[PDB]
RNA sequence: AGUAGAAACAAGGGUGUUUUUUAU
RNA sequence: UUUGUCACCCUGCU
């Protein structure tokens, strides 16, 4: 007998066993070296998928740019990019008649957000492009640099803290002949000109994506900078407000909310006529989604959305499309050359890709360089006609939902219906007609409609069945949603925060998978046992009666010896496990409480130990996780702050660089912002305000305390003297 | 007073006066987060890799006056290096075990009251009775249920009101409390929280988690009540059903 | 307001018909939606449509497979060609000094010939493997002659060891200003891998991964004691399932992999500039009560200055065997096979004598790969969740627990393979043991080709199933799906077996 | 050699000190 | 080979 597992599908329906297909017990694919080649291929494919347009050189930047709008209609079935204007506008104007008043209420909702938001809220987010350093830096360490460079040249309006003023500062930075910037190479000074500054401020970063599952080839993604981020925030706010009011969308929700709407639409089209009709279901994707859809249509849909509104509103809402349509993409890191005869390897940067001799590259690289070469400007590359990942997602979903809305019965004019649900590229459609000649008419209408706005429907990843069975994203419908344990499998393990959060989020993911993903009792017990085993192995915390030689061993046995009740020691200390199905929603220290002796309780929960570190309130009992399909998420867990709540160490490969002056700074900032903690012990819970210096306040709230607690309650009168003495001394030392 | 002493020592040298008298107070929110480190994409791998290092965790410097260097057998318990961009020391995971082994003891009469919302679960589980098991169909509908009893009928505004009045009393700012319920909560916590040494962020967090309402989207097949939901994995399944009345 | 560089930047970023933003806004404002689309679908070419080609019972065709030299073994350790050297000692796994047990097991054997070379390696200088094996024993001797066996031994650095482990072989890093006038200076190679075709040993090796042994390999008992009835139901299901899977060889694979990757990662992080000697040691529980420890061979680690998650560390692997290589030499394309002694296993009264073999190889691993190798124990969950789902699906149409009879009193069978006479079926434990071996092999051979092939054959599966359920499927372009499935089949020995299995399923499903 | 696959790894940075001298 | 005789630090996502 030759065993073959696939034959199981001769008796078991496929959806009842689809978990057996996902090979998610191994490592995911990564990337090696540079991503310059992928970026060049992307630019060239973007300029190839539309080449029948107009070329012009922008006056300010001076770049060759293509305008593929209102170009010729397409003939064959290849991926086009020639979207119309009247089509977009009619889609919007029909969607607004469909949902009355959806735009005005959203604009009202967004105007307050505009008028009350403060600048500090830009310290949240992922890596951002820094043009002072020409690199990638976290959000706060880039906002500080851009503010320091803005206000060191005359541009001081952000001091009111509103973001609506930092915006005006970013704009009026664009009208200066010269700009001073410094470089930590002591330091230095350099003077950048107007158009060099424009190009440095209209630039994106590009790099290859890692740890992605389901594909054989690697791709590339982009990163914005500082001058564009505010207006992006604002338009995304508006688009999210709109999306949360549409039935046919699924983006701004979670897993459970989406499935209810899926079932709802399925049974909506299920039963209004039982015999004299016929339903079909289309599963599939869209192709080259973020290679088409240029900003010059986002501009028109924003101009339509914000109609009959104040003028500053429109002007603040229409700046991100303008910088997108004039963007210039970076290229990457360069290339590496090798000589087999003399054992030499060398790195060339992306700046030499407009002048280097071409006798070094293979055929693919030659034919990529020689086609991108008419666009290179000072490292960047003109990229006008497209988007790229890290973009306006909600607005794309809005356009798609507007396309789907066109298939109502009073619009199609004869018999045909189609409904569905969209969430970016993924779509699921359902068509109706009382015939087999009607289904093709409906599908042809839809397919030809989506070509007039730039949504090219893929044709090698889609299929068409009779209704009752489909697959939306990775969910599978067989008269009901079957469970898929393999997608959430890669999270059953140690997360790597500390010894206290791991135990909580482990049992928490076991519990949340029992509740929704339809796990089972025996499965959960075996998962418990395996998880305790790998926890004990990763943290060197085996039981205290064993012979397994590790390094917390000489010590743990000590705590094992001088202990009365050994069923109180936490698993982090070499003790038992009292977890089970019922005990699964209860914290550890709260469950072993009544069984510990007093010395252990005291020493463990001693609230002055030197390992506990609290920083703010947005990051207490909360940590980010990296799932298998999707972006990083935030998980909140229930723990009790104890000695095992510590923080790991930090990277230190920055000392060998020349940007060491980035450490000095931060250290001083800490040694300052810590003292402000103890003169004002409420700033980590609520944000402090004012426009006075940090020492005026620290001396104002230093004389009240000498006279009110230690001299209005009868404590010593001999310290008051020197307290006032040093307060006066300090308020003199500032020279004022 | 160490406060004014360290202030005067800061503003006595250069490089530290200009920062304190140039940085306004509405700006320290930005420079508090000025870091040269990155949020990590792969935490599991880094934990497994770092656990084999000699000094993987970080403690406050006060360790050097609270914990020795080499214990009874002679294993190092902390190092002589400073962390990247801070004044914290790099220490080994044996120091935690040591502190839990031969360390300073305290009192624990307040830990039940600060974490009441957990001990509710603890002594609600050990007072509950079981019954039969019905192996039958399970039809589930997805609804919106409150995953926390929601102590009061209030919202975020008066929540911050009561929290700042109870934890940060001399910095409430301007307004006073208005109704009777907030005063009652306030004074109850006033009395029962006196002489506490837990960090005030932890007290504020526990009062928020203990006093405000959270709602979620869940599949149910039995009864819609808040004390039932916390035990949901155990009561309902897809093919079976356990009977349970909590105490 | 907008004035300056932004007034012009906006006056360009428009449709190619306008040049002033104010007139653009004036146009967009007073636009009443007319029949634009419906009157523009009439000018498009009629060569853009969505033509349905009906999937019929005669439409599918066999996926095609590559051509070229046969495939070879790519695994960090031997799987079915393994021979243990075992002793008996009352221990638990993870408790003891490795080199001690190594020396004990090395003394258990009796016939140690002088070893020579059966099968040479073609691309590598061949004296070095023999000289390395003729040194591992000397270090073992001088650590048995020493007063207290440590937990680390550092090999001296000799010529053959650096050769095998690849030391001092990365090119030098010099600037472009200097080696700009040299010839043979060009890109790194970025070509497609070399194509290869299927062999026969991969199925024979998947067969052995489903059968039974005479030991116990997994120990799962540490949990809070029961209170409620559902606890007891789960604890009887667990009893039965763990009674079935505790003797499969996939469990031995899981263990022998977790141990190696743990030891190698810890040694890689500990010392970055020495050569360690790690043995492969396993510990099992015999039938009737006994407990044994068993040796598989040795691993020698080189230098590890690992910075990224894709930087490589090299190592030399030496394993024991009794399988002669000449029966299939193309399987062992990157091994140098020796003959290191004789072994006598007595018959009823007669005798059998057989030569004993050592397979040596140079191999390498990354930082991201050791981590995932240390997590091989989720295979159990993937394999048992499906069987629990089946059991709980049958025990809801009867209103009764059904786990009792499934494992001893069985009238249900599932088709699990096929034979010279046709398809055949098995009990529930057979399914449990084949899904587990599939889950183990999915991690022993991971690649981007597996990801691609799975993601693209999951579509054919669903169209075939919709055809089987009378749901009347269709398709827009069927050749492109096949071209995509065939893009991913290049040289990996396990994805090729998967494609052949898919051909077999396609044959039987639409026969 | 090997890892590996559309491009990389097989380590990467800085600090030194200097007109013939009689002896162990 | 070299004007040399020998040392020294640092870093492992920057």
């Amino acid at each position: 007998m030759d065993v073959n597992p696939t034959l199981l599908f001769l008796k078991v329906p496929a959806q009842n066993a689809i978990s057996t297909t996902f090979p998610y017990t191994g490592d995911p694919p990564y990337s090696h070296g540079t991503g310059t080649g992928y970026t060049m291929d992307t630019v060239n494919r973007t300029h190839q998928y539309s080449e029948k347009g107009k070329w012009t050189t922008n006056t300010e930047t001076g770049a060759p740019q293509l305008n593929p709008i209102d170009g010729p209609l397409p003939e064959d079935n290849e991926p086009s990019g020639y979207a119309q204007t009247d089509c977009v506008l009619e889609a919007m104007a029909f969607l607004e008649e469909s949902h009355p008043g959806i735009f005005e209420n959203s604009c009202l909702e967004t105007m307050e957000v505009v008028q009350q938001t403060r600048v500090d809220r830009l310290t949240q987010g992922r890596q951002t492009y820094d043009w002072t350093l020409n690199r990638n830096q976290p959000a706060a360490t880039a906002l500080a640099n851009t503010i320091e460079v803005f206000r060191s040249n005359g541009l001081t309006a952000n001091e009111s803290g509103r973001l609506i003023d930092f915006l005006k500062d970013v704009i009026e930075s664009m009208d200066k002949e010269e700009m001073e910037i410094t470089t930590h190479f002591g330091k230095k000074k350099q003077r950048v000109n107007k158009r060099s500054y424009l190009i440095r401020a209209l630039t994106l970063n590009t790099m290859t994506k890692d740890a992605e599952r389901g594909k054989l080839k690697r791709r590339a993604i982009a990163t914005p900078g500082m001058q564009i981020r505010g207006f992006v925030y604002f338009v995304e706010t508006l688009a999210r407000s709109i999306c949360e009011k549409l039935e046919q969308s699924g983006l701004p929700v979670g897993g459970n909310e989406k499935k209810a709407k899926l079932a709802n639409v399925v049974r909506k089209m299920m039963t209004n006529s039982q015999d004299t009709e016929l339903s079909f279901t289309i599963t599939g994707d869209n192709t080259k989604w973020n290679e088409n859809q240029n900003p010059r249509m986002f501009l028109a849909m924003i101009t339509y959305i914000t109609k009959n509104q104040p003028e500053w509103f429109r002007n603040i809402l229409s700046i991100a499309p303008i910088m997108f349509s004039n963007k210039m993409a970076r290229l990457g890191k360069g290339y590496m050359f090798e000589s087999k005869r003399m054992k030499l390897r060398t790195q060339i940067p992306a700046e030499m890709l407009a002048s280097i001799d071409l006798k070094y590259f293979n055929e693919s690289t030659r034919k990529k360089i020689e086609k991108i070469r008419p666009l290179l400007i000072d490292g960047t590359a003109s990229l006008s006609p497209g988007m790229m990942m890290g973009m306006f997602n909600m607005l794309s979903t809005v356009l798609g939902v507007s396309i789907l809305n066109l298939g109502q019965k009073k619009y199609t004019k004869t018999t045909y219906w189609w409904d569905g649900l969209q969430s970016s590229d993924d779509f699921a459609l359902i068509v109706n007609a009382p015939n087999h000649e009607g289904i093709q008419a409906g599908v042809d209408r839809f397919y030809r409609t989506c070509k007039l706005v730039g949504i090219n429907m893929s044709k090698k990843k889609s299929y068409i069945n009779r209704t009752g069975t489909f697959e939306f994203t990775s969910f599978f419908y067989r008269y009901g949603f079957v469970a898929n344990f393999s997608m959430e499998l890669p999270s059953f393990g140690v997360s790597g925060i500390n010894e206290s959060a791991d135990m909580s989020i482990g049992v928490t993911v076991i519990k949340n998978n029992m509740i929704n993903n339809d796990l089972g009792p025996a499965t959960a017990q075996m998962a418990l046992q395996l998880f305790i085993k790998d926890y004990r192995y990763t943290y060197r915390c085996h039981r205290g009666d064993t012979q397994i030689q590790t390094r917390r061993s000489f010590e743990l046995k000590k705590l094992w010896e001088q202990t009365r009740s050994k069923a109180g020691l936490l698993v982090s200390d070499g003790g038992p496990n009292l977890y089970n199905i019922r005990n699964l929603h209860i914290p550890e220290v709260c469950l072993k409480w009544e069984l510990m002796d007093e010395d252990y309780q005291g020493r463990l929960c001693n609230p002055l130990n030197p390992f506990v570190s609290h920083k703010e309130i947005e990051s207490v009992n909360n940590a980010v996780v990296m799932p298998a399909h999707g972006p990083a998420k935030s998980m909140e867990y229930d723990a009790v702050a104890t000695t095992h709540s510590w923080i790991p160490k930090r990277n230190r490969s920055i000392l060998n660089t020349s940007q060491r002056g980035i450490l000095e700074d931060e250290q001083m900032y800490q040694k300052c912002c810590n003292l402000f903690e103890k003169f004002f012990p409420s700033s980590s819970y609520r944000r402090p305000v004012g426009i006075s210096s940090m020492v005026e306040a620290m001396v104002s709230r230093a004389r009240i305390d000498a006279r009110i607690d230690f001299e209005s309650g009868r404590i010593k009168k001999e310290e008051f003297s020197e307290i006032m003495k040093i307060c006066s001394t300090i308020e003199e030392l500032r020279r004022q | 007073m160490e406060r004014i002493k360290e202030l005067r020592n800061l503003m006595s040298q250069s490089r530290t006066r200009e920062i304190l008298t140039k940085t306004t107070v509405d700006h320290m929110a930005i420079i508090k987060k000025y870091t040269s480190g990155r949020q990590e994409k792969n935490p599991s791998l880094r934990m497994k890799w770092m656990m084999a290092m000699k000094y993987p965790i970080t403690a406050d410097k006060r360790i050097t006056e609270m914990v020795p260097e080499r214990n009874e057998q002679g294993q190092t318990l902390w190092s002589k290096m400073s962390d990247a961009g801070s004044d914290r020391v790099m220490v080994s995971p044996l120091a935690v075990t040591w502190w839990n082994r031969n360390g300073p003891v305290t009192s624990t009469v307040h830990y039940p009251k600060v974490y009441k919302t957990y001990f509710d679960k603890v002594e609600r589980l050990k007072h509950g009775t079981f019954g039969p098991v019905h192996f039958r169909n399970q039809v589930k509908i997805r609804r919106r249920v409150d995953i926390n009893p929601g102590h009061a009928d209030l919202s975020a505004k008066e929540a911050q009101d009561v929290i700042m009045e109870v934890v940060f009393p001399n910095e409430v700012g301007a307004r006073i409390l208005t109704s009777e319920s907030q005063l009652t909560i306030t004074k109850e916590k006033k009395e029962e929280l006196q002489d506490c040494k837990i960090s005030p962020l932890m007290v504020a967090y526990m009062l928020e988690r203990e006093l405000v309402r959270k709602t979620r989207f869940l599949p149910v097949a039995g009864g819609t009540s808040s004390v039932y939901i916390e035990v949901l994995h155990l009561t309902q399944g897809t093919c079976w059903e356990q009977m349970y009345t909590p105490g | 307001e907008i004035t300056g560089t932004m007034r012009r930047l906006a006056d360009q970023s428009l449709p190619p018909n306008f040049s002033c933003l104010e007139n653009f806004r004036a146009y967009v404002d007073g636009f009443e939606p007319n029949g634009c689309i419906e009157g523009k679908l009439s000018q498009m070419s009629k060569e853009v449509n969505a033509k349905i080609e009906p999937f019929l019972k005669t439409t599918p065709r066999p996926i095609k497979l590559p051509d070229g030299p046969p495939c070879f073994q790519r695994s960090k350790f031997l799987l079915m060609d393994a021979l243990k050297l075992s002793i008996e000692d009352p221990s638990h796994e993870g408790e003891g000094i490795p080199l001690y047990d190594a020396i004990k097991c090395m003394r258990t054997f009796f016939g140690w010939k002088e070893p020579y070379i059966v099968k040479p390696h073609e691309r590598g200088i061949n004296s070095n493997y023999l000289l390395s094996w003729k040194q591992v024993l000397a270090e073992l001797q001088d650590i048995e002659n020493e007063e207290k066996i440590p937990r680390t031994k550092n090999m001296k650095k000799t010529s053959q060891l650096k050769w095998a482990l690849g030391e001092n072989m990365a090119p030098e890093k010099v600037d472009f200003d200097n080696c700009r006038d040299i010839s043979d200076l060009k890109q790194y190679d970025s070509d497609e891998p070399e194509l290869r075709s299927l062999s026969s040993w991969i199925q024979n090796e998947f067969n052995k991964a489903c059968e039974l042994t005479d030991s116990i390999w997994i120990e799962l008992d540490e949990i809070g004691e029961d209170v409620a009835p559902i606890e007891y139901i789960a604890s009887m299901r667990r009893n039965y399932f763990t009674a079935e899977v505790s003797h499969c060889r996939a469990t031995e694979y899981i263990m022998k992999g977790v141990y190696i990757n743990t030891a190698l990662l810890n040694a890689s992080c500990a010392a970055m500039d020495d050569f360690q000697l790690i043995p492969m040691i396993s510990k099992c529980r015999t039938k009737e009560g006994r407990r044994k420890t068993n040796l598989y061979g040795f691993i020698i680690k080189g230098r590890s200055h690992l910075r990224n998650d894709t930087d490589v560390v090299n190592f030399v692997s030496m394993e024991f065997s009794l399988t002669d290589p000449r029966l299939e030499p193309h399987k062992w394309e990157k091994y140098c096979v020796l003959e290191i002694g004789d072994m006598l296993l007595r018959s009823a009264i007669g005798q059998m004598s057989r030569p004993m073999f050592l397979y040596v190889r140079t191999n390498g691993t990354s930082k991201i790969k050791m981590k995932w190798g240390m997590e091989m124990r989720r295979c159990l969950l993937q394999s048992l969740q499906q069987i629990e789902s089946m059991i709980e699906a049958e025990s809801s149409v009867k209103e009764k627990d059904m786990t009792k009879e499934f494992f001893e009193n069985k009238s249900e069978t599932w088709p699990i393979g096929e034979s010279p006479k046709g398809v055949e079926e098995g009990s529930i434990g057979k399914v449990c043991r084949t899904l587990l071996a599939k889950s183990v092999f999915n991690s022993l051979y991971a690649s981007p080709q597996l990801e691609g092939f799975s993601a693209e054959s999951r579509k054919l599966l669903l169209v075939v199933q919709a055809l089987r359920d009378n749901l009347e499927p269709g398709t827009f372009d069927l050749g492109g799906l096949y071209e995509a499935i065939e893009e991913c089949l290049i040289n990996d020995p396990w994805v090729l077996l998967n494609a052949s299995w898919f051909n077999s399923f396609l044959t039987h499903a639409l026969r």
